[PDB]
């Protein structure tokens, strides 16, 4: 992905505020309740039957955490994305059988939890920068079917 | 296909927008035009600069347009049959744009209503916003 | 949203399967398994070998849903909300695989009804299943 | 994309039978009645009101007919789809704004005519590698947003 020095400074900025116990697990909290099917890949969580279970589950929340920090790191490395989620897209597509466009999905929610945690601060030109990185990360943990 | 908590939902945040429904229907279209510039070869009639007048007063034509869906949520294919017309016989938007406006709404209601924009509400608009698309973008007289 | 030309064109092509809807329905599952393998995943107790008793009869009872969809096209969400109960709430089945199955039922329309699938009837079959998708995907209860 | 040469045989087979003249017409016809917003990438064709204005107007042949041999061309370099489309790719994304998902649903679209013309002879394992190639088409196509 390809940002200008200014967009790379409003997404670095804004990143760095980030509450990295809740944005994460709000995101895949968001994407188990907005899009019910992709409650069928975290079976294992246990009650996911509820937006309230779902929230305050610990499994959400702690695998959110390691979902925000695969971003973190797709972010730290925006000219490399295809090699730095090399063994990632390998587990989701070849392991876990997610279809692409549900990463598509959760790039977007994470998106709606950054707006909704930072609200008027989230501006216009910030979202399109992040939907630039969000695309970005989509499709570099699509690479394995490409 | 819309639940009866989806619709109730639906209704409870929408109706929180209030006055200021032009407002944010206008800053939709402008994060759709900055996220996804490919949305602006719809408007090369529009003015689609900062603080626009055209922006602003579309803005509120497409919000009083969800207003209208919110109020005929269980008839939008009879109460948005004029916009159908216009955005699959007319403008044949691809249902894509539909999808990047629809995110850019939730964008703008999660940042101006964080109180009103729970999971269960996202889950509910994001719902309502595909069947409005659906509706728009489907070829049905 | 399904025109009126969209049902009558869905009521004529399915009416023309008659007997075989079974072996269309069996068929499409076995297009689906074949070329997109991530589906079988939904089947990890169903033999999907060749000429499968499993594939045959749930082929079978896809078709006889298609067809009772078919009977009720102005009134799914009431007639298919046992099976919106078993695909959206029980399976929580990824709605790609619709979408490929949807294509692989077309694929088999065409094979082997091919003076019935024209441009038209194909539009608005694919508009049918993906109406049909939508409702049996979604949590509406 | 990678075939089984008992699915290279398969699919070269079927494929040396396509009426060139009619096949590439008919997937975009079909294309454009099934998906009428695909209609207005192609406003300058004139008349695209009813599947039969479509099916019969001679500019959708004749595109269709280039559409045909591209996949042809696809057939042919298998091996590297992204090196094959890269300009086709740059046309589609960077002038006519193209979304890639209407790469999907024309590929989907021809292995439906392939159905219609052949038959029975369009079998489940026939049909399985014509969606690797297809599917191989499409993303090779949007590799510009990749
Ligand atoms: C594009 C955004 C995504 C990112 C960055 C992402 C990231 C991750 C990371 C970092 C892991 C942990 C890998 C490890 O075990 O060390 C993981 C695991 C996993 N992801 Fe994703 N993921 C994404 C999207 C998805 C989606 C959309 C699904 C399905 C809906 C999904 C399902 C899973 C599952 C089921 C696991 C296994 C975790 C477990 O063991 O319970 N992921 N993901
Ligand atoms: C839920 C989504 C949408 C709604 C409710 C909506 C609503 C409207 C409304 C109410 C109008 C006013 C036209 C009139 O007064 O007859 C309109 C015009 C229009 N819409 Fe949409 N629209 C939506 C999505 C889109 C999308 C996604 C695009 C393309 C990116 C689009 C492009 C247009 C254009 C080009 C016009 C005509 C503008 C003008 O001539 O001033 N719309 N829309
Ligand atoms: C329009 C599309 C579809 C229709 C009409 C349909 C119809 C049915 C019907 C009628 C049943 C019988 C269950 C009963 O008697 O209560 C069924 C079962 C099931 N369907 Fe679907 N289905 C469709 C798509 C799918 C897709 C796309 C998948 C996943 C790839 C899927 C997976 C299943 C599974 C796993 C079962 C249970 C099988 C068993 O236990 O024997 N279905 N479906
Ligand atoms: C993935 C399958 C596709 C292939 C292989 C394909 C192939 C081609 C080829 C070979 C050309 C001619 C390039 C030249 O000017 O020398 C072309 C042009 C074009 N394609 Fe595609 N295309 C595909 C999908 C699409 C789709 C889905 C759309 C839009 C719905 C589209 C819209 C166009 C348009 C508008 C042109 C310009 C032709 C003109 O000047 O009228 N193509 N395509
Ligand atoms: C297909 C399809 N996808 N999405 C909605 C449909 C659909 C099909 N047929 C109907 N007759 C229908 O009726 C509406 C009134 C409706 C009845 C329900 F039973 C449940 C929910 C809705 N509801 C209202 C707005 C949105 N969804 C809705
Ligand atoms: C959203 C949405 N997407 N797709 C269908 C809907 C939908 C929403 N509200 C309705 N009230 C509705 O009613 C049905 C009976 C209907 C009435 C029409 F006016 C036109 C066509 C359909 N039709 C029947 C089956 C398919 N589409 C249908």
């Amino acid at each position: 992905v390809h940002l200008t020095p200014e967009e790379k400074s409003a997404v670095t900025a804004l990143w760095g505020k980030v509450n990295v116990d809740e944005v994460g697990g709000e995101a895949l909290g968001r994407l188990l309740v907005v899009y019910p099917w992709t409650q069928r890949f975290f079976e294992s969580f246990g009650d996911l039957s509820t937006p309230d279970a779902v929230m305050g589950n610990p499994k959400v929340k702690a695998h959110g955490k390691k979902v925000l920090g695969a971003f973190s790191d797709g972010l730290a490395h925006l000219d490399n994305l295809k090699g730095t989620f090399a063994t990632l897209s390998e587990l989701h597509c070849d392991k876990l059988h997610v279809d692409p466009e549900n990463f598509r999905l959760l790039g977007n929610v994470l998106v709606c939890v950054l707006a909704h945690h930072f609200g008027k601060e989230f501006t216009p030109p910030v979202q399109a920068a992040y939907q630039k990185v969000v695309a970005g990360v989509a499709n570099a943990l699509a690479h394995k079917y490409h | 296909v819309l639940s009866p908590a989806d619709k109730t939902n639906v209704k409870a945040a929408w109706g929180k927008v209030g006055a200021h429904a032009g407002e944010y229907g206008a800053e939709a279209l402008e994060r759709m035009f900055l996220s996804f510039p490919t949305t602006k070869t719809y408007f090369p009639h529009f003015d689609l600069s900062h603080g626009s007048a055209q922006v602003k007063g579309h803005g509120k034509k497409v919000a009083d347009a969800l207003t209208n869906a919110v109020a005929h949520v269980d008839d939008m294919p009879n109460a948005l049959s004029a916009l159908s017309d216009l955005h699959a016989h007319k403008l044949r938007v691809d249902p894509v744009n539909f999808k990047l406006l629809s995110h850019c709404l939730l964008v703008t209601l999660a940042a101006h209503l964080p109180a009103e924009f729970t999971p269960a509400v996202h889950a509910s608009l994001d719902k309502f916003l595909a069947s409005v698309s659906t509706v728009l973008t489907s070829k049905y007289r």
